[PDB]
């Protein structure tokens, strides 16, 4: 329930954000307090925030 | 930080490095700094799991008898805080114990126009692809006129410091949030975020803002 991927790329622009590629995988670290989580990539092993409506749950959309 | 200098060791004595467990894999970092002997100061962001807090310390890989590691008990982030802007990025460590006050072990006094030069220390990058540094460093830093950063979109004056001359390259980077910003020896700021590509200025919590939510904090705990 914490597993989830990148639909787009994004460049970060605040260095508390990661940037990502479309089909990156990413641990769910903390949904919010609002509407960018912390995330980890498994890509990287980064962690930062990632806007949540650029990623869906791995697991449901197969 | 980007443009400074090592520290020289232990004269910053309420300097604290935060050691923070995640939900997922290793552990990140994050700066703080000591305000009484058993609360920490950093940003929010800095939360986690669990986090272990390193006082005394100059070199970080290299253990001292000046240090005193400690485990927080309770994370008092900002309830306000929020993801999306970064409003808010303010939280309370509770250490498990409390620090003694040593030479190299004390607590930050808090007491602001822009035009004046202020001081930032951490351990984090020296550079925009440089690793965190294992010693403290240092670097001093313009406070900026607001408008400075008006390219960043949720900025707000009222809560936030705007902090580096945008022609030089002197900055808090990645790994220096939740490090205090002194000026005239005393805390005004806390490290909190700006541009990935590390151009300052960067953006601050303007301390005095929170003082009566720090205080209720303090006194009930």
């Amino acid at each position: 329930v914490t597993l989830f991927v990148a639909l787009y790329d994004y460049n970060a622009t605040r260095w508390t954000d990661l940037s990502f590629h479309k089909g990156e995988k990413f641990q769910i670290l903390e949904f919010g307090p609002g509407d960018w989580w912390e995330a980890r990539s498994l890509t990287t092993g980064e962690t930062g925030y990632i806007p949540s409506n650029y990623v869906a749950p791995v697991d449901s959309i197969q | 930080i980007i443009g400074g200098t090592e520290c020289k060791p232990h004269s910053r004595p309420y300097m604290a490095y935060l050691e923070i467990v995640t939900s997922n894999g290793p552990s990140k970092f994050c700066g703080g700094f000591l305000i009484r002997r058993n609360f920490v100061l950093t940003a929010a962001h800095c939360a986690g799991r669990s986090i272990t807090v390193t006082l005394g310390a100059h070199n970080i890989t290299e253990e001292e008898d000046t240090w005193q590691k400690l485990e927080v008990i309770k994370q008092f982030r900002h309830p306000k805080y929020n993801t999306s802007t970064l409003h808010h990025d303010i939280m309370l460590l509770k250490l498990k114990e409390k620090a003694s006050l040593t030479l190299a072990v004390g607590t930050l006094p808090f007491p602001v126009p822009p035009g004046r030069m202020c001081r930032v220390a951490g351990w984090g990058r020296t550079g925009v692809l440089k690793p965190g540094s294992d010693t403290l460093q240092e670097v001093k830093l313009r406070l900026m006129d607001p408008q400075a950063c008006s390219h960043f979109r949720d900025f707000d004056h009222n809560l936030q410091l705007c902090v580096g001359n945008p022609r030089k390259t002197k900055s808090a980077f990645k790994g220096d949030s939740g490090g205090p910003l002194l000026c005239a020896g005393v805390a005004q700021g806390i490290v909190s975020y700006g541009r990935s590509d590390a151009k300052p200025p960067a953006v601050f919590t303007r301390i005095s803002h929170y003082r009566p939510w720090i205080n209720q904090i303090l006194q009930a705990n």
